[PDB]
């Protein structure tokens, strides 16, 4: 019924420690709510807590934007002999990404809580949270969260009053993007490269260790304790149909005030950066173009900025796509070749190599912009490399390689005149 | 253009061009040409033996 | 651009399968721990975290830690190999005392991090990826570390700076020298990325315990 | 009983549940082109050569490790697993040394076969290759991983056949090799197989190196007498 | 109340922090289960 | 060069069938030896045997 969006009440968020100004310890989440009657919602039954998510509207914070209740539901099925397991993505590779960093060393508590409690959903006997290996302290944070969680009984043997037994594990990667993929951080879980496995199988029924898996992101872990509390109902109360809830939000580059701020979901884009960001570094007028969704969705230009909304279905509209929420802005006083280049170039340094087409297309790809930014390049050389684009694209193990295509394509459609002319001043200037 | 008797060519430091691929042993159609190859004391794919019948070539 | 590392090992006088490595006994209970973590019948799933123990026991990787790390957990040696090859937080070169990592990716890009380089460069005398003549640092390049609200940010040794200005990596850099630890975190004092000035959210005290528990719970 | 029907090309075929569209498509004899894919070898699924489409679905799926479902439609010889195929091996030979004169395996090349059948007839990579440094793994196979194309069917077959542990992948990416990552010889019993196996010429035999070629060569099949398995 | 930072327990974590805790977690942990064999190679 | 005798040293015939061939043989007075023709048989295969719980099929590396 609602048709305005982007007016979130200070009362009405859920990562209330976002900036760490409270106590991130056991008393600090006690006192802001967490671990609140984490019994009774254990004692309502796997079916309860399955159904509260599917009513709440609630979709993938790592970017698919799945329905997270369809998820988890996947794993209701009866126990065949292997033990379940919970696995939690923490492994933060998006460029312009901060949020789950932040929930992880401000808002531990919530994650264990959710671990918990999507665990008890799915009837996992135990939780494994792959952290990223760069963030130590953030771990070192997490384990004494753990630490703390045990020794009051909130996790481990019975705990509660309930009967139920669940473990929280937080293992440590070493610095590779590619083990965000839920399948090659389940690989990398168990000892080997971090490189993704194919589908079917998938990870509901085989996983980590060949047992029924599912691996969530943090914020949505995170979000599924105070669904529960609240009702589904109240967090699908914001946002449009299909995008309903509460999402967080990185607003970084070329603003006045870069920061974190969970937001109403479907926010104007405009509207999110002014109130928060501080507005575009010299003005509205100047902004060029911005990147969404982290470095995986395609560019926009300031004409499609101006009247978008921060969702899955409007962003998609906008052939873009929501992702991970990053939103990566950019004035007009910066080469945008440069850093569609740039990001080509951390797609070529972090791709895993296992199949052919990502490997050998994104190295070409890197090869063909690091070309384009000098313009060394001719003009029939744009289409050739979004055919290139095109044969990586729907041909990989992986979404990697979508996420590499995507962000040529985009700069493509929307600044072909740039790259002509840039290779027009270099034909002139090199006769 | 015009084909006369046949020669084996080298690079300009002396070494043989040939590296016995057999690909012209392969398309004669007259099979005039007889190859025979092994790795040479350095290493290299050269050949042994490169005979070329000039009563059975057709030029 | 370019890798510049080779993924393939050559017999060393100080990298050689005699080089002497051997686990603490506290890293050995640390060890236990790590594998008891896991279902006993999956121990391979500890090479990570023992190969990263061994990193901080020794400061790198030699052939020689590999070899102890698949011995201890009855893994091949090859798939060790394959473990200490693909990730890149493991150091199969001796590293400086301080290792310095920038990143370079588009958001920190955008916020001049090619300014936090050159006065890195400029300040240590070394280029992009070379090491002091002392052994006390070591520079390099970067993807996205999970700080773009930050920019531009550097890492050293588990610790994060963030919002660096040539000045203010400087003093880092300087007073690491000194010998005694900088605060890690932000500089400016925004006290971990918030808006600097705006403070847009979260201005009232957080609800307590049961604010907006439903009916029938 | 438990067989289910799929069809290959329009044609109805009945398939034991578990068979993969590869095995479907052979059933009604079509060879979907392959590079990784081993009936001997666990499934890989990383050369991607096998991708085609399946009726009212928009993205391909790898047929050697995909299992057919009741009702599936193959389109083996639609425009968009022909494109898949011309793509993949586009992205194959952009990297592949220009050594087919030299290559032990002129006449004998999976990857120069399925170029002329699957894929295009020109290139448009204007880029530099890359090169990567040989290995030394005894005196039976030749090594020269330039033309390597990462199929991993050696690491597969010295792990499962061979029982040997010695082979892997270093590195990541575009830089990520083939090989030991010391200097160590695959010496075992069954060692000299990885080179029938390797589609392409990394792995030659060293002692059969550049004597013939194989269309020269005449076929007698024998028995062998150096032990009594025959 | 807010203006107060109170993240500051990160600025004295050492090397060894991480598997010192879990190390002190390791007691609080259900057995795990079994596979039946010691490892897949055997 | 290699030197022959025997004029029958280049000669083979395609045959759509083993009846086909026989027939031909014994109509042309020839002593011949058929081999069955060799199939290779079918295979089970299956990805997620790769990841397996407490099989040995577990892959160590892909
Ligand atoms: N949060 C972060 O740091 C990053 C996020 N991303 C985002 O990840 C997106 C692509 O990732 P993918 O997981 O490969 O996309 P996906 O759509 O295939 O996966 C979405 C989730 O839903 C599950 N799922 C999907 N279809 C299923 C089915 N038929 N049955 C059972 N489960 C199913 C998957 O197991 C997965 O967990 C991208 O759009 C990207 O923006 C990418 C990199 C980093
Ligand atoms: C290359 C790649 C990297 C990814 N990295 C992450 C990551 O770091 N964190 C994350 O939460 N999801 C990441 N994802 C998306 C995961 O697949 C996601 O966690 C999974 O689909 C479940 O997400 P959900 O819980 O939000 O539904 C990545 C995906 C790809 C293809
Ligand atoms: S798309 Fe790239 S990262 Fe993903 S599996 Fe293939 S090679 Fe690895
Ligand atoms: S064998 Fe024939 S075609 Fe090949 S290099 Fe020698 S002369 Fe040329
Ligand atoms: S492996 Fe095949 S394609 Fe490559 S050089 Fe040798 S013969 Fe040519
Ligand atoms: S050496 Fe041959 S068999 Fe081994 S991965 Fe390379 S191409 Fe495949
Ligand atoms: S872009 Fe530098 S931390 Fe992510
Ligand atoms: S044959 Fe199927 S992906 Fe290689
Ligand atoms: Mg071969």
């Amino acid at each position: 019924k609602k048709t305005s969006f982007g007016s979130l009440k200070d009362e009405d968020r859920i990562f209330t420690n976002l900036y760490g100004r409270h106590d991130w310890r056991l008393k600090g989440a006690q006192s802001r709510g967490d671990w609140y009657k984490t019994k009774e919602i254990l004692l309502k039954g796997p079916d309860w807590i399955l159904g509260e998510v599917k009513t709440s509207g609630l979709r993938g914070r790592g970017g698919a934007g799945f329905p997270t209740g369809l998820k988890w539901s996947f794993m209701n099925k009866p126990s065949d002999g292997r033990p379940k397991y919970l696995v939690v993505n923490a492994d933060e590779g998006e460029p312009g990404t901060c949020k789950d960093r932040e929930i992880i060393r401000h808002d531990p508590h919530k994650l264990v809580e959710g671990c918990l409690v999507g665990g008890r959903a799915m009837g996992a006997r135990a939780a494994y949270i792959y952290i990223r290996g760069e963030f130590y302290n953030e771990a070192s944070n997490l384990q004494v969260a753990i630490r703390e969680a045990y020794e009051a009984g909130l996790i481990g043997k019975n705990a509660c009053g309930s009967g139920y037994d669940f473990d929280v594990f937080v293992v440590r990667g070493a610095g590779a993007y590619i083990c965000g993929e839920e399948t090659a951080l389940i690989e990398s879980i168990e000892g080997k490269q971090g490189k993704p496995r194919l589908k079917p199988p998938f990870p509901a029924d085989v996983g980590v260790f060949g047992c029924p898996t599912t691996v969530a992101n943090v914020e949505t872990v995170a979000v599924s304790p105070t669904i529960c509390r609240r009702g589904g109902a109240w967090f699908a109360s914001f946002g449009r149909e299909r995008n309903s809830g509460t999402k967080l939000f990185n607003i970084s580059g070329h603003v006045n005030h870069p920061c974190t701020v969970e937001e109403e979901m479907s926010v104007p884009l405009k509207e999110l950066i002014e109130k928060h960001a501080g507005g575009v570094i010299g003005g509205w007028d100047n902004l060029l173009a911005v990147i969404p969704g982290g470095s995986s969705t395609p560019l926009i230009p300031k004409s499609v900025c101006e009247t978008v909304l921060m969702d899955f279905d409007a962003l998609v509209q906008a052939q873009t796509g929501l992702g991970t929420a990053a939103v990566i802005v950019m004035d007009r006083s910066t080469d945008i070749v440069k850093a569609i280049a740039r990001l080509i170039e951390f797609y070529k340094h972090e791709s895993c190599g296992q199949c052919t087409p990502c490997r050998e297309g994104v190295d070409w790809m890197n090869k063909v912009m690091a070309r384009f930014v000098k313009g060394d390049a001719r003009p029939a050389e744009i289409d050739s490399l979004w055919e290139i684009s095109k044969q990586i694209e729907g041909h990989t193990i992986c979404a990697l390689g979508d996420g590499a295509a995507w962000p040529v394509q985009g700069l493509i459609r929307h600044f072909r005149p740039e790259l002509e002319e840039r290779m027009q001043q270099f034909a002139l200037q090199h006769q | 253009r015009f084909r006369g008797e046949h020669a084996l060519r080298r690079y300009p430091s002396g070494e043989e061009r040939c590296i016995a691929c057999k690909l012209c042993e392969a398309v004669c159609p007259a099979q005039a040409i007889t190859i025979e190859a092994e790795p040479r004391a350095d290493g290299s794919r050269r050949t042994t033996r490169y005979d070329i019948d000039m009563t059975k070539c057709i030029y | 651009g370019a890798g510049g590392a080779l993924f393939v090992h050559r017999d060393t006088p100080e990298n050689n399968p005699d080089t002497p490595f051997d686990f603490t006994p506290e890293n050995y209970k640390r060890i236990e721990a790590i594998v008891k973590n896991y279902p006993e019948g999956h121990k391979a799933a500890a090479v990570l975290p023992v190969l990263d123990l061994a990193q901080r026991q020794n400061g790198w990787l030699p052939i020689s830690a590999m070899n102890k790390v698949a011995e201890i957990l009855q893994v091949p040696p090859m798939r060790v190999y394959e473990v200490a090859t693909f990730y890149t937080m493991y150091n199969r070169k001796p590293v400086g005392k301080y290792h310095i990592q920038v990143c370079t990716t588009t958001p920190c890009m955008l916020r001049n991090s090619d300014s936090i380089l050159e006065a890195i460069q400029k300040k240590l005398g070394i280029k992009v990826g070379e090491t002091t003549p002392d052994k006390l640092f070591t520079l390099i390049e970067v993807e996205c570390l999970g700080a773009c609200v930050n920019a531009p940010m550097v890492q050293i040794n588990d610790n994060y700076y963030e919002d660096l200005t040539p000045k203010d990596i400087e003093e880092i850099i300087d007073e690491l020298k000194a010998g005694k630890i900088p605060k890690p975190g932000p500089r400016s004092g925004r006290f971990s990325c918030e808006p600097a000035g705006g403070l847009t959210s979260l201005t009232e005290p957080p609800k307590g315990p049961g604010f907006g528990v439903q009916a029938g719970l | 009983s438990n067989l289910i029907e799929v069809f290959v090309d329009g044609q109805s075929v009945m398939v034991e549940p578990g068979t993969t569209v590869l095995q479907a498509c052979e059933k009604v004899g079509m060879q979907i082109p392959r590079f990784c894919y081993h009936e001997r070898l666990s499934v890989a699924g990383n050369c991607r050569m096998c991708l085609v489409e399946i009726e009212k679905a928009p993205k391909v799926v790898a047929a050697c490790a995909m299992p057919v479902m009741k009702g599936w439609n193959i389109l083996t010889n639609s425009e968009k697993s022909k494109k898949a195929r011309e793509g993949v091996m586009e992205f194959l030979l952009a990297n592949h040394p220009l050594d087919c004169p030299i290559c032990d395996q002129g006449g004998e090349c999976d990857l120069q076969d399925q170029s002329m059948m699957f894929g295009s007839d020109r290139s448009r990579f204007l880029e530099g290759k890359r090169a990567v440094e040989d290995k030394n793994i005894g005196p039976l196979v030749k090594t020269i991983m330039t033309r390597c194309i990462q199929c991993t069917r050696c690491i597969r077959f010295a792990s499962e056949i061979a029982g040997v542990d010695d082979l892997g992948t270093t590195g990541r990416g575009n830089d990520m090799q083939v090989g030991t990552y010391i200097e160590k010889m695959f010496m075992s019993e069954l060692s000299g197989n990885i080179i029938d196996i390797c589609p392409v010429g990394a792995l030659t035999s060293k002692p059969y190196a550049f004597t013939a070629r194989p269309w020269e060569t005449r076929k007698t099949e024998s028995i062998d007498v150096m032990d009594a398995v025959g | 109340d807010n203006s107060t930072y109170r993240n500051l327990q990160h600025h004295e974590y050492s090397t060894y922090t991480f598997l010192d805790l879990n190390v002190e977690l390791s007691k609080f942990r259900m057995p795990q289960p079994s596979s039946g064999r010691q490892s897949p190679r055997h | 060069w290699s030197s022959t005798a025997d004029p029958l040293s280049n000669l083979v015939l395609t045959f759509s069938t083993k009846e086909d061939a026989v027939a031909f043989a014994e109509k042309n007075g020839w002593s011949f030896d058929v081999e069955e023709r060799k199939v290779p048989k079918p295979k089970s295969k299956s990805y997620g045997a790769n990841f397996s719980w407490n099989k040995r099929t577990r892959v160590s590396t892909k």
